[PDB]
């Protein structure tokens, strides 16, 4: 029903497409798809991915200004400045801003100008943005709200296991370090880049970069604000990444405790957003995981009783788009006028 | 002596700048640097480098606009406009320009219009009134007064027109076609994302990448005779730097041997080509050629004729440093040879 | 209705498995695995692959001795020496023989005292007296009573021979070289380290590594014709899977086009080889020929004929995945045609 | 003054050799090597290296069983089984163990059987063995002991700045997590393994692995016994690791005092092992750096006055070569018969 414009088809764009067609009675429906390529871009791109591998679809490029797929007809437009796209002319609902450049209320805002309705920006909100975390404070989500943020990779994923920590251990204190797959933000070689550091190789090195999940948890957790904080480091790997947190909590506990506790909320509340894995695996063993966190059990380790320290695997990508849906999804529940 | 320029700080361009510096005593002084983003983002990668490895030398930031190597000054500018650029102010006598967009006359031209006398392009000219000259080969073809725009090819055809040269001038080639297994370059996409080229769009890094290349044709832009009988395609694979070609010509001459066609490059290696061309037989891989002042080598033990006629070769040669320092041969030619004597898309 | 082993679970043999398992419904029947490591580290690495991915199907570990696929067991014995193997008693029909040191007459056949029926090398012979065949060429030329070992060639050459065929069955081929760009492989040493090819003795994940390959020269093994013709080199890049061949014969005919040239593919590829060659036009990468069942792919936009006698070819193809697919093919047929030194570097 | 003898020719092996070429007066002399090359593989791969880059040193194959490098000769001898080496035969005073295979009482020993005086394992040491961490405890020698290990290139790191730590701020509990290039240990491909996450890709992963550097501080810090545990991610990356310490100390401090210990020491006690650096850089820009460990002062940061976090750099080749080198360059000090 809900009608939804992709802008920014990246790869949380596509990732994020693709995630859709493959649910069942989707509230969702995407009609248009707006980034700086050509129909040919879109069309190529959207069938071979270098990373989950061709699409099983018929992707033909139907259109001087939209593409197929499976039938399904779609739009593709290009237009820089958003408040050109039309997006009141084709009565757009919802847009998923990924482009990575509106991220702020007067960026993102220029859809609602071109004529939609709502902006869901597939990555953290700068500045006064409401930011949800499916599984986290969905709740908290109103129709009223016109502009929200699905938060980053990261939080998405260390946010649904932090709750389930504080609220049954409760958090002090604690930092955390995101093993990160690199991303189109970092430098193919050694060139300009407003961090010298993802200025560097990205495939030749193990770069640190700072991330907001650290604070970000706050945003959807306040009961955390100003105990969490982190670095990243973007290793050598197109996707799925790990984050080790380690916080200490007041309820002195034990390995296994913490593990089982994950496991109950993974079976019942949390079912389908974390889950936990004992099969002792690895990055590529969690692409296209529906999750937005898996914890590695038999890593898990306490210290001194309240020093506790857990792995946790996400497809920084796949995973995301899920919960990028499942936001969007939730969007065109709940939706009144 | 003379004062140099170098529009765009990236890769060839700082790989140039480090040429230069630890050299004999070049005629060249850079003076001034082209990089949009200020002394700190220019310093830093001048300094730290993930393929060469940090750079030998105090650098440090005076100014706000003017850092150092070992106490020499480098005034650095920025604008993506040349006609902006103070060429003029600092009297600058060479530009190598080295960012892959100004390439053709009306373009790379905008430098001569801004004060400067003589510019170099690192890259094939998209004109045709731009000459292109290839050290090792037809070098004495330039002379002052004779087009105040030059290019200095391309990193491959810099690497087979040598040996392509003693090849045909020693065996006469009849035609023949060619590969070249490249390592990935800027111009590719880190992750698969839009490109106007569908193959550079996919991830540099995780792909065998067939692209298309001129650099097989070029070769005729410095050696006429072969003007039509090269060609080929290109593949990049996941390796930063350091790369190899693989020509397939099938000569004219009698029917010679393997070993043979190898000493004729060993001949003209250790003699008119004595710094261009070399032959390794030690069987090393692309990693044992990082930083090589040679802009061809020779895999001896790959070298194989195979019907008498058809002979092959696979030469190696570091993209980056090698080209680079070609740069600064071609560059060092210019200031020998000077008075005082006689729809825009990628990303 | 034919029982067959696998001796050697890795990546070819492991690739085999898979390979067989979502079938039409193969005469073949794995009952048996010789993984030098027990059901455990058999089973991880079947289920779990960093080429391929998670493995979809329950798979579980039964027995001390005994893992199954989707409820079918599978034995599974672990042992260097193929004489203490137990074929006879479990009646083996076929080996997989898949470790790459069994590849002469006198090794593989190890696996005939055993008790074992039937050999299939998963590698070029290294004997005389051993055939080589490769589906889509010369399979006919396999019959019963005609050696109880076989060799299905080299990833290469399995991908090679096919369009080479019809290149000189519908042109003439005079003779030419070839590269190959190829994916490192086990072989290969991870970081520099002591290995009897100073080349493969580098970082398999940071060279360009040139090293030697016969796949050329045993292209004549299945076809005649070209003996002594064909040759060339091969090339490691820092990709794990999914190789590329670069042909360079100077035809015989006439000189004709190139768009032509393909048409011959094309038309034998919907053809005779329907399975084995295919001719893809759209512009992809490596990537994009993961578990690909054609023995070889050639990318149309990218052949050319230079002097009209000279053409050139690039071709993809699975080093894995299709060979491994073709090995389940030439294992298909044995069934319907049914009544310095020793080491080396591990 | 003291003959040396090299066995297990691999990365640490020449790594070593090298580490040692270029010191100055160098107590030490390397007179034979031992590994199952022969002497083609030893000169050309003393030569070429991936990591290190050739070697600036003329490298020629002198003799059936010798190699030479810059005229002075070395024999190249290669049997598997340690007991036959003739180390008796060439009065061999000390040995590098660097094969990764005798780590043990039982194995290391083989080597005084063959005439050896002394073995250096260039590992951590397995069961009761003398451990010791150049910088943390190396005037805990005596020229007593026949067997000792140089700990492992982790410890080596990590060490040197906890005894800063604890040593100041007192150490009460902590975990760590080292990001961790590559080793020939782990497999190129999918392969069987006793490991099964080391058994997997190594180039495509992110390989979580065990490390005893965890346990091992303790160690040579035998105040730490039971307070530090971590693990370990093996990234796609040849060379050049990074520790992420967390500990928990009792007097309250914050984010540039811990950096201002370390760079104390850093100039004074353990200048030459420990430093610090501003400079954002990333791993290749740590290759062949003589020191231990690399405090990323920039990254370093404290949570609730007691909780400290601190990254470290490290070049788990050459870096541990050269610590090494300075252990048998102390075995050639302080040694009496
Ligand atoms: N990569 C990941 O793992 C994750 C990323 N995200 C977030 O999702 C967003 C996208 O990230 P990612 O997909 O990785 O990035 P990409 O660069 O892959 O995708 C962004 C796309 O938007 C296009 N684009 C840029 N500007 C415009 C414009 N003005 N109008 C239309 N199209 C435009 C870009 O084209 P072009 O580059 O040519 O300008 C590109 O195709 C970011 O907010 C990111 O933080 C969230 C979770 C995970
Ligand atoms: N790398 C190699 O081995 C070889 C490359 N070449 C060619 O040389 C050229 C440069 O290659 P490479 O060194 O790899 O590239 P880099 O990306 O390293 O360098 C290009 C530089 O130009 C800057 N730049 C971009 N646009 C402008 C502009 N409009 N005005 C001023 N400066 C600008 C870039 O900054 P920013 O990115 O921020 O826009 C960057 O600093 C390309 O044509 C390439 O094909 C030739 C032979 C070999
Ligand atoms: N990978 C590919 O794309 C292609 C490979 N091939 C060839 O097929 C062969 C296998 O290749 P690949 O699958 O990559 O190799 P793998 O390493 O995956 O498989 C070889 C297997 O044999 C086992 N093994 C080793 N020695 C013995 C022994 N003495 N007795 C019993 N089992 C043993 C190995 O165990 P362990 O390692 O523990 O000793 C391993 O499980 C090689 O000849 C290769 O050249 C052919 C075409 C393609
Ligand atoms: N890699 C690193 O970063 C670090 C490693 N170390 C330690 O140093 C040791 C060596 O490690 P590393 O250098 O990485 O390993 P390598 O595998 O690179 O080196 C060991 C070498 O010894 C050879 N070898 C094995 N057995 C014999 C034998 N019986 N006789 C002669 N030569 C033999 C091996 O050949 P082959 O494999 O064919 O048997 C190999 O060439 C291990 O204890 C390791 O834990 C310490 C710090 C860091």
């Amino acid at each position: 029903k809900l009608k939804v414009a992709i802008n920014g088809f990246g790869r949380i764009g596509r990732n994020f497409l693709r995630c859709w067609h493959g649910r069942k009675d989707s509230p969702l429906d995407v009609v248009v798809i707006n980034d700086t390529g050509g129909v040919k871009q879109a069309s190529h791109l959207l069938k071979y991915d270098s990373i989950l591998g061709t699409f099983d679809a018929d992707v033909k490029t139907a259109g001087d200004s939209a593409i197929s797929v499976d039938g399904k007809v779609i739009k593709v437009v290009s237009d820089r400045n958003p408040v050109n796209l039309p997006w009141g002319d084709m009565g757009i609902d919802l847009v998923i801003e990924g482009t990575g450049v509106f991220v702020d209320r007067d960026g993102a805002g220029k859809h609602l100008q071109a004529g939609a309705k709502k902006v869901l920006i597939t990555a953290p909100g700068k500045g006064d943005i409401p930011t949800y975390v499916v599984g986290v404070n969905e709740e908290g989500y109103t129709h009223a709200d016109t502009i929200i943020s699905n938060a980053s990779c990261t939080t998405n994923c260390l946010a649904p296991f932090v709750k389930v920590l504080d609220q049954k251990f409760g958090i002090i204190k604690g930092t955390m370090t995101t093993t990160h797959s690199y991303t189109g933000d970092q430098r193919l070689l050694d060139a300009s880049h407003r961090d010298l550091r993802r200025a560097r190789a990205a495939c030749l090195n193990i770069v640190p970069t700072s991330t907001g999940a650290a604070k970000a948890v706050a945003l959807v957790l306040p009961n955390l604000k100003g105990k969490l904080n982190g670095i990243a480091l973007r290793v050598p790997t197109p996707n799925v990444s790990v984050v080790d947190l380690v916080v200490q909590v007041s309820k002195k506990t034990f390995a296994e405790e913490v593990n089982a506790a994950f496991r109950e909320s993974a079976d019942n509340e949390l079912k389908g957003i974390l889950s936990v894995c004992d099969e002792p695996l690895v990055s590529i063993d969690f692409r296209c995981t529906d999750v937005s966190s898996t914890i590695d059990s038999s890593l898990t380790m306490v210290m001194g009783d309240d020093m506790v320290k857990v792995i946790a695997w996400y497809d920084n990508e796949w995973g995301y788009s899920q919960r990028v849906v499942d936001l969007a999804d939730i969007v065109a529940n709940k939706w009144q006028a | 002596k003379l004062k140099v320029a170098i529009n765009g700080f990236g890769r060839i361009g700082r790989n140039f700048l480090r040429c230069w510096h630890g050299r004999k005593d070049s005629p060249l002084d850079v003076v001034v640097v082209n990089d949009s983003g200020g002394v700190k983002s220019a310093t830093h990668l001048l300094k730290y480098d993930s393929i060469l490895g940090t750079f030998k030398a105090d650098v440090k930031i005076i100014d706000n606009e003017t850092f150092s190597i070992d106490g020499k000054p480098i005034k650095v500018v920025s604008n993506r406009d040349p006609l902006k650029l103070p060429w003029a102010e600092l009297g600058i006598d060479i530009v190598i320009e080295g960012t892959g967009v100004f390439v053709d006359g009306p373009g790379a031209g905008k430098h001569i219009q801004a004060g400067a006398k003589k510019v170099i392009i690192t890259a094939p000219a998209k004109g045709s009134d731009i000459p292109t000259y290839v050290v090792g080969v037809n070098e004495k073809d330039y002379g002052h007064d004779v087009a105040n725009i030059i290019s200095n090819a391309s990193c491959t055809t810099n690497c087979l027109a040598p040996f392509v040269k003693v090849l045909d001038e020693e065996l006469g080639i009849v035609k023949g076609t060619m590969t070249t297994t490249h390592s990935y370059t800027g111009d590719q996409r880190l992750l698969d994302a839009s490109h106007r080229d569908l193959r550079r769009a996919r991830a540099a890094a995780l792909n065998i990448v067939p692209t298309s290349t001129g650099a097989a044709k070029a070769v005729s832009l410095v050696l006429p005779q072969l003007k039509g009988k090269l060609n080929g395609i290109a593949l990049r694979v996941p390796t930063p730097n350091v790369s190899v070609v693989d020509l397939v010509v099938n000569i004219e001459k009698v029917g010679v041997t393997a070993e043979d066609v190898n000493n004729a490059f060993r001949k003209a290696a250790a003699g008119p080509l004595k710094g261009v061309l070399d032959v390794c037989d030690i069987p090393l891989v692309s990693v044992d050629f990082r930083c090589s002042d040679f802009s061809s080598t020779i895999d001896s033990s790959l070298t194989m004729v195979m019907g008498g006629d058809m002979v092959k070769v696979v030469a190696w040669y570091d993209n980056e440093w090698g080209y680079s320092q070609r740069v600064v041969d071609l560059a060092d030619l210019v200031a020998n040879k000077w008075p005082g004597l006689e729809c825009k898309l990628y990303e």
